[PDB]
């Protein structure tokens, strides 16, 4: 088992898009709360994923990335690889340079 | 602040927790089936007693919370079965006793002793020994010996033993506030909170006795029908005018009747139906086996089993050395993970064992997204009903020339279907009498009202009277064979079999109805027919979400236990046994002429 990965089981409000929250704080079931000692009402939320070369296909840790795109007041962006192609002399040939 | 939430916010951290402890517990049982060691036997140990402990403390923190005000039906069947205290009644030394009793009785019980008293020659364990001496020997002073080797040699040291484990377990009830410790049993098919589609506990017993009412004119016929034949081998030691023995119906206790086919053939003259040479002929291995059967399911319109399957189990046995038990077992990892246990040969029985296994695995994955306390059949004769259907088309001779396996011409006379009809009906129909048979007695006693000194007596008088079995010879009240079989030594509810047969027949009209097929039911298939895929699939994936009773409105539109459509499977059957006994004495009453 792959005991290396933990997530945020419980929080008391829904996590605002785009944020990473790094907090020890504990879940709150009732109105009883705890003082760091684990009890029947404390609820660690922390849990460990449990991955193992047996685990099925449809299962298995699938290694996922995001990546966004959207425009700010910055200009001047960074695009993919422009294609160049090769040049031609003594020809009547439309050109189309950088701009 | 409402129970319902509160519910709610428990129930998902156990099943995360749950099913993360499950997974452990399931994979390490693996390792033990494969290389047994003296320090295997420990590792499981340690594991299993803190999987069995886990449960313990959780169902104490649900027990505060009322289920007087939880409106949700999907919690109240999660809470109820989470909320079983069990044990926790039973003081600390008296808590010590079921491990140890049990222990015992799996050991005592696993020592196979056929060893000849005052001859000690030889004797291997149950399995070598006991099935050869029976399946293949046609001795009747032999047969007697092994009878009474073991209902003499190890259920005569039972009778204490049996004593103390009723007495208390019994007692439960109290514990548990329920009346009986068969009652317990019951409360699986018990439906409450529903207006109109509640189950009584006690009416599965009425239930149970107004659907034997039409079995028992099926059996008077069958047993009429196999004491003519069985006649044939002891002519002038049986008359045919009483009971048959019990050591002559294919098992020691009569469950299945599969080894009396060739004892009591119709015409032995002409080849029967066998592909054995066949398989050889084109090389059939491992692999194209159950490749064969994976395209069975696609073509019906389930989905092919994963990839994490083919390359992850075992077909064959490993090794020499490895002598680790391979026992037909049903086994959901869950999280994807399938695996199937048996030790693969080329023989009949196993390629339809295969094929009755594998369908257990398809059901588990059809309740998968439900949680892990839901993660289970209705009840407990649907995980083996909707296991069981398949292997009837399977068993088809149309399905059979789909294939190939079966010659392309091939013709379907009357013989031969009598003696494929007259092959199901003896697993089916003759083990029927005995699955209601051992039932009654274990709820007549678990109940208390039998004196001790009555066990014996009555259990033979009413054995003559309806089952129609006479005793080889007289025992008193210490024996304890009823004890004996693996299902009621061991504590295992052997009800679920008998509502397999009347499940399993009624799902076949369901599924034949929704196959729109034209033809009689023993020649109806289920493949090349998505729409009978479809019906399928949604009520497997319903698993314990929802009531079992609404389940059968889903296949047949009826809320009670339907009768009718079980018979009519067998009405070909029928009507060629009535003419054939129009001579024959038909119909048994007490008799004690063959031991009088
Ligand atoms: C038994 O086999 C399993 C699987 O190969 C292995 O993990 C385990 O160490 C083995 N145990 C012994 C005692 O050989
Ligand atoms: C119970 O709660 C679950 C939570 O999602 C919901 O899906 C279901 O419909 C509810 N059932 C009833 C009867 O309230
Ligand atoms: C279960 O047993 C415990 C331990 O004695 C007891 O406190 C509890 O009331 C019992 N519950 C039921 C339903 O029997
Ligand atoms: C199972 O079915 C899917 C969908 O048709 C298919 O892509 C896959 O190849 C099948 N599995 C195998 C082993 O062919
Ligand atoms: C089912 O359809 C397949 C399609 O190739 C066919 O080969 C097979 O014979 C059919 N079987 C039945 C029983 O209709
Ligand atoms: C049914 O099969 C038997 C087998 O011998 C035959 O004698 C009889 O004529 C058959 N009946 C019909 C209607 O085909």
């Amino acid at each position: 088992g792959n005991y290396n990965y933990l997530y945020r089981l419980f929080r008391k409000s829904n996590l605002k898009p785009f944020e990473r929250d790094i907090s020890t704080e504990i879940y709150q079931a009732g109105s009883t709360p705890c003082n760091g000692v684990e009890g029947f009402n404390c609820y660690f939320p922390l849990q460990s994923y449990g991955f193992q070369p047996t685990n099925g296909v449809g299962y298995q840790p699938y290694r996922v990335v995001v990546l966004s795109f959207e425009l700010l007041h910055a200009p001047a962006t960074v695009c993919g690889p422009k294609k160049s192609t090769n040049l031609v002399k003594n020809k009547c040939v439309n050109f189309n340079f950088n701009g | 602040s409402t129970i319902e939430e509160q519910a709610k916010t428990f129930l998902d951290k156990f099943n995360h927790e749950a099913e993360d402890l499950f997974y452990q517990s399931s994979l390490a049982s693996w390792n033990y089936n494969t290389n047994i060691t003296e320090e295997n036997v420990q590792n499981m140990n340690n594991a299993g007693d803190k999987w069995s402990a886990f449960l313990k403390e959780q169902s104490t923190l649900a027990q505060m919370y009322p289920l007087q005000e939880i409106q949700n039906l999907t919690v109240k069947l999660q809470l109820q079965a989470l909320q079983q205290n069990g044990s926790s009644v039973l003081s600390e030394d008296k808590s010590k006793r079921l491990n140890t009793i049990l222990n015992t009785m799996s050991t005592i019980y696993s020592t196979g002793k056929v060893c000849n008293p005052d001859n000690p020659q030889e004797c291997l364990l149950l399995e070598p020994g006991l099935n050869e001496i029976m399946a293949n020997s046609l001795d009747y002073n032999e047969r007697l010996w092994a009878w009474e080797s073991w209902r003499s040699e190890v259920g005569k040291q039972l009778r204490p033993l049996y004593e103390e484990y009723v007495v208390l377990k019994n007692e439960m009830a109290r514990a548990n506030h329920y009346e009986d410790y068969g009652d317990y049993w019951r409360g699986d098919y018990e439906v409450n909170g529903v207006d109109g589609y509640d189950y009584s506990r006690g009416q599965l017993i009425e239930d149970v006795e107004h659907t034997f009412e039409e079995i028992k004119p099926l059996y008077e016929h069958l047993h009429a029908y196999v004491r003519a034949k069985l006649m044939n081998a002891y002519p002038s030691y049986i008359s045919p005018i009483g009971c048959l023995p019990a050591h002559l119906l294919g098992d020691m206790w009569g469950r299945f009747w599969t080894n009396l086919y060739s004892l009591t053939v119709p015409f032995g003259q002409k080849p029967n139906i066998d592909v054995t040479d066949a398989m050889v002929d084109q090389a059939w291995d491992a692999q194209r086996i159950f490749k064969e059967a994976e395209k069975f399911f696609v073509s019906v319109g389930l989905p092919n089993m994963t990839q994490g399957f083919w390359e992850n189990s075992m077909l064959t046995d490993p090794g020499n050395v490895q002598k680790a038990v391979c026992h037909p077992t049903a086994w959901d990892l869950g999280k994807g993970d399938f695996r199937i246990l048996m030790c693969t040969k080329v023989t009949m029985d196993d390629f339809l064992t295969a094929h009755h296994e594998m369908g257990h695995i398809q059901y588990d994955m059809a309740y998968a997204a439900q949680p892990f306390l839901l993660r289970n059949g209705a009840n407990e004769g649907f995980h083996e009903a909707v296991g069981e259907i398949m292997s009837l088309s399977a068993a088809t001779p149309k399905h059979l020339k789909s294939i190939g396996l079966l010659s392309p011409d091939f013709q379907e006379d009357n013989e031969t279907e009598i003696n494929f009809l007259l092959k199901q009906a003896l697993t089916i129909v003759g083990t029927l009498p005995f699955t209601y048979m051992l039932e009654k007695w274990r709820w007549m006693v678990f109940k208390g009202e039998i004196p001790k000194d009555q066990w014996m007596k009555k259990w033979w008088e009413m054995k003559r009277e309806i089952v129609g079995v006479v005793e080889p010879v007289p025992h008193d009240e210490t024996y304890c064979d009823p004890a004996s079989l693996f299902h009621v030594s061991n504590d295992y509810s052997f009800i679920r079999y008998y509502t397999r047969t009347l499940y399993q027949f009624q799902f076949q009209e369901a599924l034949c109805q929704a196959a729109k097929h034209e033809g009689p039911l023993h020649k109806c298939d289920i493949s090349n027919s998505t729409e009978a895929g479809q019906k399928l699939f949604n009520m497997l994936r319903l698993g314990k979400s929802e009531p079992w009773t609404l389940a059968l409105e889903n296949v047949v539109g009826a809320k009670n236990m339907n009768v009718r459509p079980l018979l009519n499977y067998f009405e070909p059957l029928f009507t060629w046994l009535k003419d054939q006994n129009k001579n024959s004495f038909v119909g048994w009453s007490t008799d004690w002429s063959p031991y009088a």
